[PDB]
C-alpha cells in the first residue's frame, strides 16, 4: 500500500471531501437551532452522529499507510462502530416518529412504559454495549469475523425499515423510507460484493478496496441523511418557520380524503 | 335596587366604624411577645434533633 | 408486636390504594376532555347533543362523557358560575383542547367574541391549550350578506379593504359576499391565534357544515392532530 | 383601597368633542393594563378600548376607531380617553377598567355586571 | 338623587375610618422590632414525597393529629396520606372532578370537599364498615367551592364564588348563616383559634372578619390591590396574613384595624396562592407561582429562605398542629414535606 497512488489519493481526496462536507453541517445545525428543522431531524442526536463521522473520517488517513497493531485495531474499532451508531441512531428516531405519529393509542401502555423509562436512551446504550462486546469477542478468535458485523448492521437496517414502512404517508420533514432504502441496499451490496471478493483475490490492494467501500458507505449515510436537510433550510427559510410546521402536520393528520 | 344596596353599604360602614382602635404600637408589642414567649416551641424555627423526628 | 401487624395491614392498603390508582390512570390518560366556551348566543348547546345523539353518552357543569371509534371523550359546558371566570378558568389549564364556539351572524356582539377569544388565548395558564373555532350559524350569516340590511363595515371598518384570501373552498352555490365575510371573520380570529401563539398551541377553525356529522369528525381530527403534536413535542421532535 | 375616579361626562351636540379622565389611587399604576368600558341604555357593558403598561400596546372597538383616542400618564396615575365626531348612539356611561393583575396581558371580567376594578363612571350624552 | 347622597355619606365614612387609622398608627412593626436580632438562614429538606396524584393538587389539610393529612386533585379524587410512612390510608372517588378546596375534621371522623359542582361533599372515613362514603351533600351555593373549614363534627364554613360565605349544619343539610357583603369570588378562609370568628378574603381586594354567632362583618381591612387568593390567621388569633395576586403578602391587625407589615421583594411579581404561619408565628410560609415557597420573617419582613422543589406551580400550603413539619402541594400531582 503506497501513499502515492491514485486510488489512495483518489479515496484521501473523496475523505476530505466528507469531511469538509460534515463540518458544514455542523456549523449549518449549530447555526440554525431552535428551529423545527433540527429538532425533527434528532436534535443532539443528530449532532452526537456528525462529531462521530467527523472523528471516523479524521481517522481514515490512519488506515492508509504501512501495517501495524494500532491501525488493525481502528479498522474494527471506529468504523463498524460509526456504521452501527449511525444507522441504530437514524432507527430509533424512525421508531420516536413512527411512535408519535401512529400507534400511540394502538398501543397506549407499551409507549407510557418507553418514554418512562428512558427508552430513545436505553436503546442505544444497549445497542453501543452489545457492538462492543461482539467486537471484542470477534478480535478474540477477514470474512468470518466481518460477517457477524455485517449481519447486525443488517439487521439494524431491516428493523429501522420494517419501522419506517408504514410512514409512506408521513409528512415529508418526518419520513426518511427513500434514505433507508437507499443506505439499506447500498451497505447490502457493498458488503456482497466486499465479501465476495475476499477470498477471490490477488490479497493486495483488498485493503484500498475495503476502505473505499467504507468511505463510500460513510459519505452516503452522511450525505444522504443531511444534505436535503441543509438544502431546505438554506434555499428555503419560509419552509422553515414553527408556523409552516403547524400547517404541516395539520395538513397530514385532517385529509381531506 | 341600588338604593338599597348602597343603604346596606352605608349601614355596614356605620357599624364598621365606631370601635375601639388600639394603637399599632402596643399590638405590635403583643405581637413581638407573643412570638418571643412561643420561640422554644416552634420546630421550625428551632431545628429539632433528628431523634425528635 | 402489634406494630408489625398495623405496618403489615397499612402497606396491604397501600398497595390496594395504589393498584386502584394505576388502574385508574390507565383510563385517564386514554381520556381526552374538552372544554367548551362561547356566549349565550354561540349555540354550544346544539353541538353537545348533536354529539350525544351521534354517540350515546351521559347541575355547576353541563358533563357529557361518550366513545367515539373507541377513544374516550369527555366534553363539558360551564354553567352556572358567575359572569367572572378570571378564578375557575384556571381549573382547565390541562384540558386537552377548548371548543370556542361563535355566532358568525351577530355583527353586534362579534367584538365580545373576539376579546374572551383574546382573553382566552393569551392567559398564562391557558397558554399551552389549543382552541378548537367552531364558527356557529353560517345559514344566518348567508341570509344576513345576501340581504343587505346589515353590512360588517358598519362594526369592522378593517372590511372595506378586506379581499377574499387565495386559500379559499369555493362551496357550491356561494355568493363571493358571504364567503368573503366568512372568511373575513375566519381570518379576524386567526390573527389573535397567530399574534401571540409562538408555536405553543393552535387554532383550527370550521365553518359549521349546516347540520351534519362533519363537524364531530373535525373535533376528532383536531384532537387527533393535537395529540399528535403533543406527542412530537415530548419526543422532542418538534 | 383601589379607587378610579371618572369626569369630563356631559352634554354634547353630534359632532362634537369630549375628553375623560380617570384618577387611580390605592394601586401602582405603571404595573397594570388600563382600560375603557361603556354601558349603553338597555345594553350590556361593552369594551371600548385598552393600553399597556408602558402605553405602547393600544387597541379600540371597531366603531370608535379613527374617533376615540387612549392615553395614560404614569406621573400623574391618570388615563384620559379623547372621543372625536361624537355620534348620538354613542350615548353610554363610560367606565374607566383595569386589568386584575399586573404585568399580565390578557384582562379578564373588565365588562362584567359587577367588577370591584372599576369606576363609578360617567354619564356621556349626544343630543342635538 | 338619593344615591348621591348615599355615596358622599359612603365617602365620609370611609374618609373618618381612613383618619381614625392613621391617627391610631404611632408606630410600625418594623420601627418597633428592629431591635432583634434576625433569624438564622432557615434551610428546610424535602423528608417526604407524597406521590401518587394524577391530576394538579389543588389543596390540601393537615390532620389535627399532625400524622394524617387529606388532599384534593383535580381528577376527582381524595388522597388520605399516613405522612410518617408514606402509605396511603384512603382514595375517595368523586362525582365531579372539578375540586378546589378540601378538608380535614378536627376529630379525624369525617372530611369535606367541594369545586365547580357548587357542592360541598362529606365523607364519613371511621364508618362501620370501612368504607368511605358521602354522608351529606351540602347544597346552596350558586358559585364554586374554593374553601371550606370544620368548625366541629356537625358545622362547617364554606366559602364560594358567589360572594358569600355560608355556615351549614351538617345534620340537617342547611345554611344556619350566610355572610354577605363581599363583591368578588371568595377564594380562601381561616378559623381563629377560638372558633368563634373567621376572616374570608375575596377577590375584591378585601378581607372582611366575620362572627360566626351573629353573622355579621365586624371588620373590614383594604391594604391590597388585587384578588386575594389566601389567608391564615396568627397563633395568637389577633393578626391574620394574605395573599394577593399583586406579588405581596400584608399582615393585617385586628386589634389595630389597618395593615401592620407588608412582604413584598423587587424580583417578586407572580401571585401568591397559599400562606401558613409557623407555630409560634415567627415564620410566614408562602407559596408562589413561579414554583416556590418562600419563607418569610413575620416580624421583620426577611425573606429567611426558599422552598424550591416543585415543577409547577404551588397552589396549597400547610402547617402541623404541633409545627413540627409543612407540607407543600403544586400543580405537578406531588405532595412534599419539609422541615
Amino acid at each position: 500500500l503506497e501513499w502515492h497512488e491514485a486510488p489512495t489519493i483518489a479515496v484521501a481526496l473523496l475523505a476530505a471531501l466528507g469531511f469538509l462536507s460534515t463540518l458544514a453541517i455542523l456549523v449549518i445545525f449549530w447555526r440554525h437551532f431552535q428551529t423545527p428543522i433540527v429538532r425533527s431531524a434528532g436534535g443532539p442526536m443528530c449532532f452526537l452522529m456528525l462529531t462521530l463521522l467527523l472523528v471516523a473520517y479524521m481517522v481514515v488517513p490512519v488506515y492508509v499507510g504501512p501495517p501495524k497493531v494500532s491501525t488493525c485495531l481502528c479498522r474494527q474499532a471506529l468504523f463498524p462502530l460509526c456504521f452501527t451508531i449511525c444507522i441504530s441512531c437514524i432507527a430509533v428516531r424512525s421508531f420516536q416518529i413512527v411512535c408519535a405519529f401512529k400507534m400511540a393509542s394502538r398501543f397506549p401502555r407499551a409507549y407510557s412504559y418507553w418514554v418512562r423509562y428512558q427508552g430513545p436512551y436505553v436503546s442505544m446504550a444497549f445497542i453501543t454495549v452489545l457492538k462492543m462486546v461482539i467486537v471484542v469477542i470477534g478480535m478474540l478468535a477477514y470474512r468470518n469475523s466481518l460477517l457477524f458485523n455485517t449481519s447486525l448492521d443488517l439487521l439494524l437496517s431491516v428493523v429501522g425499515f420494517s419501522f419506517a414502512y408504514m410512514g409512506k404517508e408521513l409528512p415529508t420533514n418526518y419520513n426518511e423510507a427513500k434514505f433507508i432504502t437507499l443506505s439499506m441496499t447500498f451497505y447490502f451490496t457493498s458488503s456482497v460484493s466486499l465479501c465476495t471478493f475476499m477470498s477471490a483475490y490477488s490479497g493486495v490492494l483488498v485493503t484500498i478496496v475495503d476502505l473505499l467501500v467504507t468511505v463510500l458507505n460513510l459519505l452516503a449515510i452522511s450525505l444522504g441523511y443531511f444534505g436535503p436537510k441543509c438544502y431546505m433550510i438554506l434555499f428555503y427559510p419560509e419552509r422553515n418557520t414553527p408556523a409552516y410546521f403547524n400547517s404541516m402536520i395539520q395538513g397530514y393528520t385532517m385529509r381531506r380524503d | 335596587a341600588s338604593i338599597a344596596q348602597a343603604r346596606k353599604l352605608v349601614e355596614q360602614l356605620k357599624m364598621e366604624a365606631n370601635i375601639d382602635r388600639i394603637k399599632v404600637s402596643k399590638a405590635a408589642a403583643d405581637l413581638m411577645a407573643y412570638c418571643e414567649a412561643h420561640a422554644k416551641e416552634d420546630p421550625l424555627l428551632t431545628p429539632v434533633p433528628a431523634s425528635e423526628n | 408486636e402489634d406494630q408489625r401487624n398495623e405496618e403489615k395491614a397499612q402497606r396491604e392498603a397501600n398497595k390496594k390504594i395504589e393498584k386502584q390508582l394505576q388502574k385508574d390512570k390507565q383510563v385517564y390518560r386514554a381520556t381526552h376532555r374538552l372544554l367548551l366556551l362561547g356566549a349565550d348566543n354561540s349555540g354550544k348547546s346544539t353541538i353537545v347533543k348533536q354529539m350525544r345523539i351521534l354517540h350515546g353518552g351521559s347541575s355547576g357543569i353541563f358533563e357529557t362523557k361518550f366513545q367515539v371509534d373507541k377513544v374516550n371523550f369527555h366534553m363539558f359546558d360551564v354553567g352556572g358560575q358567575r359572569d367572572e371566570r378570571r378564578k375557575w378558568i384556571q381549573c382547565f389549564n390541562d384540558v386537552t383542547a377548548i371548543i370556542f364556539v361563535v355566532d358568525s351572524s351577530d355583527y353586534n356582539r362579534l367584538q365580545e367574541a373576539l376579546n374572551d377569544f383574546k382573553s382566552i388565548w393569551n392567559n398564562r395558564w391557558l397558554r399551552t391549550i389549543s382552541v378548537i373555532l367552531f364558527l356557529n350559524k353560517q345559514d344566518l350569516l348567508a341570509e344576513k350578506v345576501l340581504a343587505g340590511k346589515s353590512k360588517i363595515e358598519d362594526y369592522f371598518p378593517e372590511f372595506a379593504r378586506y379581499t377574499t384570501p387565495e386559500d379559499a373552498t369555493p362551496e357550491p352555490g356561494e355568493d363571493p359576499r358571504v364567503t368573503r365575510a366568512k372568511y373575513f371573520i375566519r381570518d379576524e380570529f386567526l390573527r389573535i391565534s397567530t399574534a401571540s401563539g409562538d408555536g405553543r398551541h393552535y387554532c383550527y377553525p370550521h365553518f359549521t357544515c349546516a347540520v351534519d356529522t362533519q363537524n364531530v369528525k373535525f373535533v376528532f381530527d383536531a384532537v387527533t392532530d393535537i395529540i399528535i403534536k403533543e406527542n412530537l413535542k415530548d419526543c422532542g421532535l418538534f | 383601597q383601589v379607587q378610579l375616579q371618572e369626569s369630563g361626562g356631559g352634554l354634547v351636540q353630534p359632532g362634537g368633542s369630549l375628553r375623560l379622565s380617570c384618577a387611580a389611587s390605592g394601586f401602582t399604576f405603571s404595573n397594570y393594563k388600563m382600560n375603557w368600558v361603556r354601558q349603553a341604555p338597555g345594553k350590556g357593558l361593552e369594551w371600548v378600548s385598552d393600553i399597556s403598561q408602558s402605553g405602547a400596546s393600544i387597541s379600540y372597538t371597531g366603531s370608535v376607531k379613527g374617533r376615540f383616542t387612549i392615553s395614560r400618564d404614569n406621573a400623574k396615575n391618570t388615563l384620559y380617553l379623547q372621543m372625536n365626531s361624537l355620534k348620538p348612539e354613542d350615548t353610554a356611561v363610560y367606565y374607566c377598567a383595569r386589568c386584575p393583575a399586573p404585568f399580565t396581558r390578557d384582562c379578564f371580567d373588565v365588562t362584567s355586571t359587577t367588577y370591584a376594578y372599576r369606576g363609578q363612571g360617567t354619564q356621556v350624552t349626544v343630543s342635538s | 338623587s338619593e344615591l348621591d347622597q348615599l355615596r358622599q355619606e359612603a365617602e365620609q365614612l370611609k374618609n373618618q375610618i381612613r383618619d381614625a387609622r392613621k391617627a391610631c398608627a404611632d408606630a410600625t412593626l418594623s420601627q418597633i422590632t428592629n431591635n432583634i436580632d434576625p433569624v438564622g438562614r432557615i434551610q428546610m429538606r424535602t423528608r417526604r414525597t407524597l406521590r401518587g396524584h394524577l391530576a394538579k393538587i389543588y389543596a390540601m389539610h393537615w390532620g389535627t393529629d399532625s400524622r394524617l393529612l387529606v388532599s384534593a386533585s383535580q381528577d376527582g379524587k381524595l388522597i388520605i396520606w399516613d405522612s410518617y410512612t408514606t402509605n396511603k390510608v384512603h382514595a375517595i372517588p368523586l362525582r365531579s372532578s372539578w375540586v378546589m378546596t378540601c378538608a380535614y375534621a378536627p376529630s379525624g371522623n369525617y372530611v369535606a370537599c367541594g369545586g365547580l359542582d357548587n357542592i360541598c361533599s362529606i365523607y364519613n372515613l371511621k364508618t362501620r364498615e370501612g368504607n368511605v362514603r358521602v354522608s351529606r351533600e351540602l347544597a346552596g351555593h350558586t358559585g364554586y367551592l374554593s374553601c371550606c373549614r370544620f368548625l366541629d363534627d356537625n358545622q362547617i364554613v364554606t366559602s364560594s364564588g358567589d360572594t358569600t360565605c355560608a355556615l351549614w349544619d351538617i345534620e340537617t343539610g342547611q345554611q344556619t348563616t350566610t355572610f354577605t357583603g363581599h363583591t368578588g369570588d371568595v377564594m380562601s378562609l381561616s378559623l381563629a383559634p377560638d372558633t368563634r370568628l373567621f376572616v374570608s378574603g375575596a377577590c375584591d381586594a378585601s378581607a372582611k372578619l366575620w362572627d360566626v354567632r351573629e353573622g355579621m362583618c365586624r371588620q373590614t381591612f383594604t391594604g391590597h390591590e388585587s384578588d386575594i387568593n389566601a389567608i391564615c390567621f396568627f397563633p395568637n388569633g389577633n393578626a391574620f396574613a394574605t395573599g394577593s395576586d399583586d406579588a405581596t403578602c400584608r399582615l393585617f391587625d385586628l386589634r389595630a384595624d389597618q395593615e401592620l407589615m407588608t412582604y413584598s421583594h423587587d424580583n417578586i411579581i407572580c401571585g401568591i396562592t397559599s400562606v401558613s404561619f409557623s407555630k409560634s408565628g415567627r415564620l410566614l410560609l408562602a407559596g408562589y407561582d413561579d414554583f416556590n415557597c418562600n419563607v418569610w420573617d413575620a416580624l421583620k419582613a426577611d425573606r429567611a429562605g426558599v422552598l424550591a422543589g416543585h415543577d409547577n406551580r404551588v397552589s396549597c400550603l400547610g402547617v402541623t398542629d404541633d409545627g413540627m413539619a409543612v407540607a407543600t402541594g403544586s400543580w405537578d400531582s406531588f405532595l412534599k414535606i419539609w422541615n
